């Protein structure tokens, strides 16, 4: 509940109609029609998965959307569909080279569902014995429907010993693995009622057939499984900080097997998008992997994000458009995002306070409208909380045009502050 | 501390008689 | 024990009810503008609202940015968490660097959390079977409760538990006339050996006789914990205890941090939300403090405008003390402040100005006042003087070794002289610089 | 204070005392040189105990015992979760709550947690 | 007899030359000259030993061979042994397994002191008879009394997985952390021909068995290391601890010692770091060090560097001293001027009262002649070098003529450079 | 016996006056250099002087690694000596620092006298008296003898599951049983059986005899680094490397300080300073100086030879601030600097006869005089390896010494470092 709103919450997807036409300022996203457009194309290949191994660039003035379009398409994809966001100095790891960052990355994004059809039990407990000396008891499940008596056996009873469960609780029982899940309790309670206990908290019980065939769905990516693949440590795939898949005796394993079960129908594909933000951070060498790490059918396809022109590459001393190679640059197409004008800012200022919950007068706008076109507009939308302070500690209620600018020349955007840089500090 | 050696003294004396 | 710091005069930054910074109070003095502009992210944090907001104290050397950046943490309270680290700490032998960051981000976001619990304790008198008339057939009696008389230095009090109390109790192995612990909403049995009061003799075995335990037999008191995200996170990632062969791996040291977003988007970062939204815990966004963020690198730099972008982030106060300097780690890049320019477009800049001679002044008595030195009106204004030629530093360090003079001199307050000898003993940055200049 | 200077030892090696019986109710053959041999032998015997003594408690800790159990906080130094709680009479009960507990996962748990994929991916 | 430590460079430094009213003397203990730089050393000893500030760093500068890392030594030594002086080199931080910052903040607590003192209930005996059936009984027996005592489980436990046997003078305390202290001598030559290493005969306890210890150890603020890692305290015997944890380290530490404090079972003693040749840190330790002398509980630090208007590492910048100006603001600076005549060779001197090279005025004079062209610390050597050349001469006295033919043996670095012509 | 380049080498060769000779203990000429050697010699036999240090300065081949060879062997082999290339100290295991300080702590040696025991022979009989104590009777060619044998040590005794009939080991200060194997009159018991079957001690069962071997006080600081013992998962210490690993200044080399005077002070051990050398200084980096040029100032350091094989060049680590020899004019200070010039014919020619009259090879006038001219176009380094092959191609010829017709027609096959580089200058 509680996870307070960041610079990109607003945008709840991209503003798109059924046939990928942008609208002006529909879901969060105002203006820049193309590369709304753009990213509306390349999402709609997305959710197809038939090619893998593109890529797509977005590039701009900065502060013109390129993350705030990554994070609308992100939003737009939903769940179920991995996207997985990266900063381009997040690769630069001390327990693994770049590669191997690189194609964790890759494989973090590629998700293999696979369908489980197990039959299991659900119904309300209505009484357990249980004879202690092997050991055996019998069990009762009720429905809404039927109820019916089970004998359990020496195993069914040592699991719901473990459990421990009593009259009243709602259970599953996995007839398979015979694993207990408690949902709650039903209309039950009073175990001694004269003992000391807790609140008591009731549910309804389940309805239908007493045993159903429901469908459970175990989603991983394949980075988790080369990880829980990698060696015997047990619980992988969290373990805090470690990767070091080895290459063939284990990744191509895995494409394998995955490509099997694609095959006879366990789980075929659901690729994802690898969103690598500030991409110019990457080494030459990041670039010469990726070249051949986009060859391959598991490659999912990446978004990048470039604030850079005509520099260097990291890493040496070639300068190239983007900060890329042309060898990389060769496969991904780009789009080009327009600078906001007056109208764009000023609705995107309107959308980022009416986000934050603060309402500003008419004046308001246009002035911060002003200031965010002489100025950033990150600043001019970093000014639209800062102001709404001053508002409410002298007791206001709507962001006048005085509040603003005071909050302005209380800050320095980024001029003000080099302009007065003339004092010789440090250097 | 003194009492223990005064409490072996008298320890001496009974199982000397019996 | 005080220890007085070099920072511990700062109370606040000395507001009034309106929001106007006050010439001096709360041990800071002058910075009117700076105080008041860092006084709205006070209330940004109180807000509990925006993340990933930065505000950048950008000035030159000795002008405060320490002095009220600290600060904030007193006006917010030590209640919600303050992260302070400086630029050079990013840099380590065992966890990428772009890591140490996200590792901070995540130690400034406090979660407290509350639970109650009642609790049990007091020497077991007696434990007898409460009857149930045959539920089965006819095979014989049934416990349908256990009548348990605990003693405690208030009154002696007659329970009932269930039945499965009653199996655990008989697999526990205790006997009467000892001290045990019952929690009745988990149900588990703990106990405390037996009651130190009347059941152990000189005997030499510490079975740990805990004594008659003293307050009513039942008792309740809710818990309050103020763990962070980046302990649970640690928690999480290095566990503990004696089990697991995983986890007994304790003799290696274990460093191993750069926790997988897996284990952020899985584990605590959701419990937290099921907890909150459940009422049982309640977030508590604190601040991070990151003064000398020139020492950070470009990668370093790219990562904080990646990660002050999520939605879980708490806000940042920057020191950059450099003017146009070279970005570290790149080269002929002339960025403002030392911080690259698109980085600059995301902070808030609030300038600090230089201290006047009366500020200066004010300063260094108010220092004076807080290491306890009694100096003379004399003494204070040479000082004064002597520290517009230089800066307020060295101004102010002499202070103390100015009293031990005096002091030796068989003194209780700092004289003119005093300080004009301590001047000569030792100087500052400039005159140093001078004689190196003029020797070779 | 107790170092068992030397003669000490030598004087030790007199007959041995009888042992107590506490039940009180109140309130021609013979070699001077193997005994000579035997006498010289058991001299650099009790010679050699005596050194091997000395030289075997003549070092002293660097810490000892008693410091480190001292500077040896709880095996949970900053770890969210508290120690072995031996009772509520101490102030370390009373400061970790069970919720907080279930937040961190022990690696069994994330066994229990994981069983599934475990089984069905690796 | 010779002991580990003989006479070494700094070694006639045995304290600072200065009067009760901290009043440089002519040439006291050991020390020579530099009137306002001993003055200044015994200014910053005196806050040292008081301990009430912290954050205070005094800088010592001035030519090579002008008394910088003397200074330091002195008032290392003026100081006493129970307050920490951590006396490490610039290059000391540059490790591998830590990074150039946590070997900072290990070098700065390594000099905050902890006088800690306990108190435990010993009871100390030698053991008579153990029984056991479980249950048993103990008969510990002393020089004064002898007593029983009943045991269980957890006794009894401990008694078998130590082997204690009949006349082992065991000691234990509350909780029983039970220590298989020393054995009987009663039991003579338990060991006839072969002991155990860690068995020796003891013999018997006095007074009661019950007695009272007091053990009182100042350790530094650096354990840490102690509850870093689950080993018994032995990672501070290598390298160990590489991460320095902020919210371990801080948040339980500082607490607990706070706690300490006012318990009165510790009691903090803040000590000196002294950073040799401080030049050869980079600006990241300088920028953390500008915040770490920000810190609650800092010691005072003290820097000899004679760098002039040089580079500063990691950076194309120059400073005076080769290190950033925000760090000169937080510093205190002190000057070592260079010697006169008549203080190279009183120092000259006082060195040769070391070794006991019993010198002559003429040898004297034109051994200070001769430091005073080449430099201070190259003199030095010559005292031990003719000492030795004459030595084999059978003489008594060093003579100038001596000092000469040393002279010409060991050419110094200028004349060494002079001679460098040929270029291989 | 596998001879080296230094072997020759075996001793200044100095006078009763301390006057250099052209002495057969392999040194001629250098006369400067070898006084100021055999002058620095007698500071390590005085065993007071602490904390010094002297710079080897010349051009290459001048023997000044010749010369600390020299100073080494002189002393003999109760003082430790401890040759160290500069390279060599810059390890990716552990830091630059700590390598250094260990280095520091090898050269100084330690001798003590300790006067154990042992008792060897066939184990006869094992009776086990809450152990009071054990009997073992040990049985050699000389005889028995019955021994109560600390009760403690029956865990290692059953360890070794050694019983009547073996032959062992036992240590009377620690115990440190160890099995040799069955006796010899018990093989062929089971005509197959994997046993050892180790002959019957001749000597005495009771085995007293002193050791005055000398241990170095790195290697005590290496043994009081790590722990001993498979606790429950201690174990590990006989598994994963332990490279070098960091002491640390505070608690563990001050402590060993401390025991070390305690044990002189009461006339057990006896120090013997040794002799650091340190070749090519001027390989370390800038810090290693910073931190030797005050590590060195203690009152523990021992003698160092520092050697620098070139002369004013950029010191590694700063790569814009020269110096002369590779040293800082900071650290070349406080060093006793010893030149070390060339050659002359004469002097190349004896040097050259000396190689050939160690290495065994009898040679020509006519041969060894242009063998000796070579060394004037060539480096004094190049006649030395010239030698050999002649004297190889001579026995091929059946001439069992060397001509001039040889040493001249070698030099074809093999060329030196001056004509390599000219023909070379085409850049391959
Ligand atoms: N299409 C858009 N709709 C609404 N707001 C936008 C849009 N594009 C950019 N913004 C605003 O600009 C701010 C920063 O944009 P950003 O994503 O950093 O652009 P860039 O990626 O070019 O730097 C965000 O706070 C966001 O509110
Ligand atoms: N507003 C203020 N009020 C009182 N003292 C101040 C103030 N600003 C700075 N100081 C003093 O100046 C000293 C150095 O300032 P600091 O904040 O460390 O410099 P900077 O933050 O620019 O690096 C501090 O020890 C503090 O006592
Ligand atoms: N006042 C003094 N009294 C005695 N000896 C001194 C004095 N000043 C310097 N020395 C000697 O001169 C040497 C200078 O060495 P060092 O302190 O390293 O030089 P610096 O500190 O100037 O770099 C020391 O070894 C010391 O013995
Ligand atoms: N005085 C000498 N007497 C005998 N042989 C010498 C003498 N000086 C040098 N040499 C020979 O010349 C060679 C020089 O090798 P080395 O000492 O490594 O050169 P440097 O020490 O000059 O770098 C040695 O192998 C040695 O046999």
């Amino acid at each position: 509940r509680i996870e307070r709103i960041g610079a990109h919450s607003h945008i709840r997807g991209l503003g798109l109609d059924d046939a990928l036409e942008p609208r002006q300022a529909s879901q969060g996203m105002v203006g820049q029609l193309a590369a709304r457009r753009a990213a509306g194309v390349v999402l709609e290949m997305i959710r197809e998965g038939k090619i893998a191994g593109r890529a797509v660039l977005i590039a701009g003035q900065p502060g013109t959307g390129k993350t705030a379009i990554a994070m609308g398409m992100a939003q737009a994809l939903g769940p179920d569909t991995p996207f997985t966001a990266i900063a381009g100095s997040e690769i630069f790891s001390l327990e693994m080279s770049k590669t191997e960052a690189l194609t964790q990355a890759f494989r973090r994004s590629i998700g293999v569902r696979i369908k489980e059809e197990t039959e299991i039990i659900e119904g309300e407990v209505v009484e357990i014995q249980i004879d202690r000396p092997s050991k055996v008891g019998k069990l009762t499940l009720k429905t809404t429907e039927m109820e019916t008596i089970y004998d359990l056996g020496t195993k069914m009873i040592e699991s719901l010993t473990k459990d421990k469960v009593q009259a009243g609780d709602v259970i599953t029982i996995d007839k398979a693995t015979g694993k207990i899940s408690k949902l709650g309790r039903s209309f039950t309670r009073a175990r001694d009622y004269d003992a000391m206990g807790s609140q008591t908290k009731f549910v309804q019980c389940p309805d239908g057939e007493l045993q159903k065939r429901k469908e459970v769905v175990h989603t991983v990516s394949l980075h988790e499984i080369d990880v829980i693949n990698s060696r015997t440590q047990g619980f992988l795939a969290l373990f805090s900080g470690d990767t070091g898949e080895i290459k063939s005796e284990v990744r191509e394993q895995i494409n394998a097997k995955v490509a099997e079960w694609r095959e006879e129908g366990k789980a075929e594909i659901i690729p994802g998008v690898l969103f690598i933000d500030e991409v110019h951070m990457l080494d030459i060498e990041s670039f010469s992997f990726l070249n051949r790490a986009l060859e391959s059918d598991m490659a999912p396809v990446l978004i990048m994000a470039t604030n850079r022109g005509i520099t260097r590459i990291r890493g040496t001393s070639y300068q190239s458009p983007h900060g890329i190679p042309i060898d990389l640059l060769d496969r991904l197409l780009i789009v080009s995002t327009t600078p906001y004008s007056e109208k764009d800012t000023k609705q995107i200022l309107r959308i980022r306070c009416e986000e934050e919950d603060v309402e500003m007068s008419e004046d308001a706008y246009t002035v911060l409208t002003r200031i965010g076109l002489e100025t950033s507009l990150r600043y001019a939308i970093q000014l639209i909380t800062a102001a709404s302070l001053v508002c409410r500690k002298r007791k206001g209620t709507e962001v006048q045009v005085d509040d603003i600018k005071r909050v302005y020349s209380l800050f320095l955007d980024e001029s003000r502050s080099t302009q007065y840089m003339k004092e010789y500090q440090d250097a | 501390a003194r009492a223990f050696k005064i409490i072996r003294e008298a320890y001496k004396k009974y199982i000397t008689a019996h | 024990t005080q220890r007085i710091a070099s920072h511990s005069h700062v109370k606040g930054l000395g507001l009034d009810e309106s929001g106007l910074a006050k010439q001096a109070a709360s041990g800071l003095v002058g910075q009117e503008n700076a105080r008041e502009a860092c006084g709205v992210i006070v209330e940004l944090i109180k807000s509990k609202k925006m993340a990933g907001r930065a505000v950048l104290l950008a000035g030159p050397p000795g002008t405060g940015k320490t002095a009220l950046a600290l600060a904030i943490a007193q006006e917010l309270g030590s209640k919600v968490p303050f992260c302070p680290m400086v630029g050079s700490e990013v840099y380590s032998t065992e966890i990428k660097k772009t890591e140490v960051l996200m590792e901070n981000f995540r130690r400034a976001i406090g979660l407290r959390i509350k639970e109650t619990k009642e609790v049990y304790e007091g020497e077991v008198t007696e434990l007898t079977p409460c009857e149930t008339e045959n539920p089965m057939g006819g095979y014989g009696k049934t416990i349908s409760h256990v009548i348990i008389g605990l003693k405690t230095a208030k009154g002696t009090k007659q329970l009932k538990l269930d039945p499965s109390i009653f199996e655990s109790l008989q697999k526990e192995r205790v006997e009467a006339g000892d001290v045990i612990y019952i929690e009745a909403n988990s149900g588990a049995v703990k106990r405390q050996g037996r009651c130190d009061t009347y059941a152990t003799e000189f005997d030499l075995e510490a079975e740990e006789y805990v004594p008659l335990p003293k307050g009513d037999v039942h008792k309740k008191k809710e818990i309050i914990q103020d763990v962070t995200l980046h302990d649970l996170d640690v928690a999480n990632a290095r566990p503990q205890g004696g089990q697991d062969i995983l986890s007994m791996m304790g003799q290696l040291m274990k460093p191993k941090k750069t926790e997988i977003t897996d284990k952020l988007r899985g584990e605590i970062n959701k419990v937290v939300n099921k907890y909150i939204d459940q009422g049982i815990a309640e977030l508590v966004p604190g601040v991070l403090f990151v003064d000398e963020v020139h020492m950070l690198d470009i990668e370093c730099f790219t990562y904080l405008h990646r990660a002050l972008e999520s939605s879980i982030a708490p806000i940042v106060i920057f020191a950059s003390n450099r003017g146009n300097c070279v970005i570290r780690g790149t080269e002929d890049i002339t960025s403002p402040h030392g911080i690259p320019l698109d980085l600059l477009d995301r902070v808030m800049i609030i300038r600090t100005m230089l201290y006047t001679p009366q500020e200066m002044k004010q300063i260094i008595k108010i220092r004076a006042q807080t290491e306890g030195i009694n100096i003379s009106e004399e003494a204070l204004n040479h000082l004064g003087e002597i520290g517009t030629k230089t800066t307020l530093r060295y101004s102010v360090q002499l202070l103390t070794p100015a009293n031990l003079l005096a002091k030796i001199n068989g003194k209780d307050s700092i004289e003119k002289e005093h300080v004009e000898e301590i001047s000569e003993l030792f100087y500052d940055a400039k005159s140093s610089a001078k004689i190196l200049a003029d020797q070779q | 204070r107790h170092r068992l200077s030397r003669r000490v030892l030598l004087e030790v090696a007199t007959a041995p005392d009888p042992p107590p019986r506490p039940k009180p109710v109140k309130m021609p053959f013979y070699l001077d040189s193997l005994e000579e041999k035997r006498k010289r032998q058991r001299s650099e015997r009790l010679e050699r105990i005596f050194q091997l003594s000395e030289a075997h408690g003549a070092l002293a800790p660097v810490y000892g015992t008693e410091v480190l159990d001292f500077c040896t906080l709880p095996q949970p130094v900053a770890s969210p979760i508290g120690p072995r709680s031996p009772g509520p009479s101490h102030p370390t009960f009373w400061t970790y709550t069970e919720a907080a507990h279930r937040a961190v996962l022990f690696p069994q748990q994330r066994l229990d947690q994981l069983s599934e994929i475990i089984e069905r991916f690796i």
